[PDB]
């Protein structure tokens, strides 16, 4: 259970892109951004 | 057949088939060995190693082939206690045969001190974890290894600038198996900053031109450690190249085995939290064999929380995962650099209806104060939040300034701030990543990482 | 030397506890032997400090001999000939003692294989030997004189001195040293008495609980007294800082924070050890919030805090240091052989936010205001990076506001102090500084300065009242 857990790694016998080109571009309707936004609507109606 | 004398005559020519203080390896040849030592005194056993006829004339070796007579001799398999001191007198009698790059038989005991360390290591941990019962401190036998290894790799010398040939003597052939066995060592004794020295001393030791010319697993270790130890030190970019170099090589692994999926999953551990930081977010494709669908899902609750500008749900999420981050060394990190990513989201979106659409040039601090409202949430001088925390400690809705001083002092916000018209300008533009440029290539600019190819 | 031979650890249950090398040895040929007991390696000796109180013991002769020095001290009116006579008997009796083996021979400094369990057995709160000799050499400050215009230091009142190795180059003896119970009962005189002789006692006070914490470690003493010693002895310099700011007595912070440092070195060693043997210390929460203020910037304590028990890093204390610590960090932070880290906050309204907290407590707070100067030169140094070139001169008002100045003329001699031009008489032109470290190389950095109103709560409470938790 300890080998298998612990940060140390692990004996074995001896014998391409993986991140987001770009997280800005990718835009998705989020709860939390539609409350924001809503947030910046409520603020632009009460303010000049 | 006296065994003892045909034990010597194997010692003597180099052949240590039978030297190792693994009985399961070598239980019944100690055995009898055992057996026929019986009755002969300390004198007698070294008088035996002494004048053996073809004996190397070398104070150390003699010592190590006496210190494994006298093992076999007084052995007590039932106890690994009572054994320890022949078992960990041996070994520093046999590492002791490696300190001079010409000592007998030196090339056939690499193999043997390389086996023998993982035994003793192994055997190490056993008994520190009895210390009380053993009235040892924290770490002693483990520790007395470190040592141990610690002069072994002091003593191996770089190449001669003009050597006559490209032998690879053991000594070199194992300098990364051992970088990585003292600095694993470190860590499990919770003094991982003795890794500073074996880290410093590596590459002037090194006799190869490329770091990549190491066994493949090695380097991933390698580079797992010292993207560990530069996290500790919250060097985040440092580690970030590290963990980064350490996946790919991996990914260049044949999955062979179970370990090496757990040791890609380790490497992950570090490097998805470590690119958080520095506004990198992985696609979860080639990650799916490292990773259960739990642990993606739960590192993308805190990916949305970061990218759409949530700091209470930033913290929230580190409070829900304090202990194991904590374990791993991430909660501080994460506690204190997250943040900024998350409010340059925040203000990123603010900015983009604001300014890019609505095409007002000019950012209140009032605007701001409310998106921090939504954004922070509860603070410890708000109701509810007696007692201060690190997670509403930190982060004020109040402080609208402070937050744009340190987005525009990292490079994350171009603006200008006017505190006595309290308001900052940003440039008129439908373009928002002029106004909020990339968040990676920011940081690393600012932050240069060293060679990601240590060389 | 040839002290008894040490042996290994035979006891049959914890044999069987630790197991065996291989499941079945007699399937292999083995034998159960009776091997001769092994004495211990060289690398198994244990010379961790005494956990635990023990029976305090003094030799027969030793006690005599410490009570016929007290007489002569009372008897012998003469100054130099008291020290005279007790430096005779000091001769005699180190070699009394070195043949008792209650202290090293100092012919040399021996193995560890063969250690002495130092016990000292000095119950004064100053040996008398060390109180005739200072009569002599006229170093007996007036806190340890019955009356003013006494020559003599009081047994009753003299306290020893930091022993210096200039002196003492063999080893001190035991009625040199205090015992754990009569250090408790020294540390327990300061707090009762000379606490309030500050800022005045500050050498005094300074150098007597080093010779506390040294006591300590002679004995090689890390039980409930040591810790005692050092909590409170750590929140005696806490306080230190503040008053030694507050009056401006020149005063050394450097030496004050050195061994408030090492105090605290002491006090995590020690919560280390007694975690490892299953113990607990009440005090460890606080004690380590102090210590995670005392490298602001290292993480190496954010390393050791975050391997802690669940209850320690959620102590309140303890996450009021880890706020501290967070929004002190700054990307920018500018110093010889400090590297920067990404994503720091550079919260400095924060900052001064919390240290404005009536939750904050108060000798939390002292050790903090030494970071003052610099969180504020950070703060106008972020601050102008926001600035046009053509923007107004910050109104002090605003940055007085903002960084909790005391008053105009602390703020005025701050922009002084890093040549940053004052406009109107009350006004920054926050442009005009020029430099990017807090520290300017070739003069000394700006006095140690403090919060009105954390003075405000101290003025509120007592001295002994914030020693005392």
């Amino acid at each position: 259970k300890s080998l298998e857990e612990d940060d140390e790694f692990e004996d074995f016998p001896i014998d391409t892109n993986i991140w987001e080109e770009n997280w800005d571009d990718v835009e998705v309707d989020d709860d939390f951004t539609n409350e924001l936004k809503a947030e910046l609507d409520r603020y632009k109606r009460e303010n000049q | 057949m006296d065994m003892a004398n045909q034990l010597l005559d194997e010692l003597a020519h180099g052949n240590f088939s039978h030297l190792t203080l693994n009985l399961s390896q070598n239980g019944r040849e100690i055995a009898i060995l055992q057996k026929q030592l019986t009755g002969f005194d300390d004198k007698q056993l070294e008088t035996f190693v002494e004048q053996h006829p073809a004996m190397p004339n070398d104070t150390r070796f003699k010592i190590m082939c006496t210190s494994f007579l006298n093992y076999a001799r007084d052995v007590d398999p039932w106890s690994a206690w009572s054994s320890s001191d022949l078992i960990f007198e041996f070994y520093q009698c046999l590492i002791n045969c490696l300190i001079n790059d010409n000592a007998p038989h030196i090339e056939m005991l690499i193999p043997v001190a390389t086996r023998e360390t993982e035994f003793i290591i192994n055997l190490a941990g056993k008994l520190d974890s009895f210390h009380l019962q053993l009235h040892t401190r924290s770490h002693q036998f483990l520790s007395h290894i470190s040592s141990i290894l610690s002069r072994l790799f002091n003593s191996i010398k770089p190449p001669r600038g003009n050597a006559s040939s490209t032998n690879i003597p053991g000594k070199q052939r194992i300098l990364l198996y051992l970088v990585n066995k003292l600095n694993n060592i470190y860590f499990r004794i919770e003094s991982p900053q003795l890794c500073s020295n074996i880290f410093k001393n590596f590459q002037p030791k090194s006799m190869l031109a490329h770091f990549n010319e190491y066994q493949l697993d090695q380097q991933i270790e390698y580079r797992y450690l010292l993207g560990r130890y530069y996290l500790l030190n919250s060097q985040v970019h440092n580690a970030f190249v590290q963990f980064n170099e350490a996946f790919q090589s991996l990914l260049n692994l044949p999955l062979t085995n179970q370990a090496i999926t757990r040791n890609g999953t380790r490497i992950l551990n570090y490097m998805i939290p470590t690119g958080l930081i520095l506004g990198k977010m992985v696609k979860w494709g080639p990650l799916r064999p490292f990773l259960s669908q739990e642990t993606i899902d739960n590192w993308s609750v805190l990916y949305k929380h970061v990218r759409y500008g949530n700091i209470q749900g930033v913290s929230l999420w580190l409070r829900q995962n304090e202990r194991h981050l904590c374990a791993r060394q991430l909660l501080i990190v994460l506690l204190e650099k997250l943040p900024m990513v998350t409010y340059r989201n925040l203000i990123k979106t603010v900015i983009k209806s604001w300014t890019t659409e609505w095409g007002q040039n000019k950012l209140p601090y009032s605007l701001i104060e409310r998106v921090l409202q939504l954004s922070i949430g509860p603070t410890f001088e708000d109701p509810g939040a007696q007692e201060i925390t690190i997670y509403n400690g930190i982060h004020s809705p109040k402080n609208v300034e402070n937050v744009l001083v340190t987005l525009i002092n990292l490079g994350l916000l171009r603006a200008n701030c006017f505190p006595q018209l309290q308001l900052c300008v940003v440039k008129k533009t439908t373009m928002i990543q002029e106004i909020v440029p990339p968040v990676n290539e920011r940081i690393t600019k600012m932050f240069p990482a060293h060679s990601h190819v240590l060389w | 030397p040839d002290k008894k031979k040490k042996y290994m650890i035979n006891d049959a249950k914890t044999i069987q506890l630790v197991g065996p090398l291989i499941s079945s040895p007699d399937n292999l040929g083995f034998q159960k032997r009776s091997h001769k007991a092994r004495e211990l390696p060289r690398f198994l000796i244990n010379q961790e400090p005494q956990l635990e109180k023990r029976a305090f013991v003094q030799d027969p002769w030793d006690k005599a001999n410490q009570e016929k020095m007290i007489s002569l001290e009372e008897s012998i009116d003469d100054l130099n000939e008291l020290y005279e006579t007790l430096k005779k008997m000091r001769n005699t009796e180190r070699s009394i003692m070195e043949e008792k083996g209650l202290v090293d021979k100092a012919d040399s400094a021996k193995d560890l294989y063969d250690a002495i369990v130092f016990q000292g057995t000095c119950l004064d709160m100053c040996p008398t030997f060390e109180r005739s000799r200072r009569n002599v050499e006229y170093t007996v400050y007036s806190y340890e004189k019955n009356q003013p215009n006494d020559k003599k230091a009081s047994r009753t009142k003299a306290l020893k001195v930091f022993a210096r190795p200039a002196a003492a180059a063999a080893p001190p003896l035991p009625s040199d040293v205090r015992p754990p119970h009569i250090l408790v009962k020294t540390l327990d005189y300061i707090v009762d008495n000379l606490l309030t002789t500050l800022p005045e006692s500050e050498g005094f006070l300074w150098d007597r609980m080093r010779s506390i914490r040294q006591d300590f470690t002679y004995q090689n003493y890390s039980g409930p007294e040591a810790v005692d010693c050092n909590e409170r002895i750590v929140r005696i310099h806490l306080l230190i800082l503040h008053i030694m700011v507050k009056s401006n007595v020149e005063f050394s912070l450097q030496q004050e924070l050195e061994q408030l440092h090492k105090s605290l070195i002491t006090l995590s060693e020690i919560y280390d050890d007694v975690r490892s043997s299953g113990g607990t210390c009440p005090n460890e929460a606080e004690f380590r919030a102090y210590a995670l203020l005392s490298k602001i910037r290292d993480p190496q304590y954010d390393e050791n805090i975050q391997r802690l028990p669940k209850h320690i890093f959620q102590d309140k204390l303890v996450q009021m240091a880890l706020c501290f610590r967070r929004v002190i960090s700054n990307s920018a932070y500018t110093e010889r052989g400090f590297v920067k880290t990404e994503n720091c906050l550079n919260f400095y309204a924060r900052f001064f936010q919390l240290m404005q907290s009536p939750s904050l407590p108060l000798l939390m707070g002292f050790f903090l205001q030494m970071h003052l100067t610099d969180i504020r030169f950070y703060a106008l140094r972020a601050l102008s990076h926001t600035l046009n070139k053509k923007h107004k001169p910050i109104p002090f008002i605003y940055l007085e506001n903002m960084l909790l100045f005391n008053n105009r003329q602390e703020i005025i001699e701050f922009c002084n102090y890093y040549s940053i031009e004052i406009i109107n008489g009350d006004a920054a032109d926050l442009k005009t500084l020029q430099h990017y470290s807090h520290k300017l190389s070739e003069t000394q950095p700006l006095k140690k300065t403090y919060l009105t109103c954390l003075e405000r709560r101290l003025q509120k409470t007592t001295y002994k009242g914030l020693i005392n938790g």
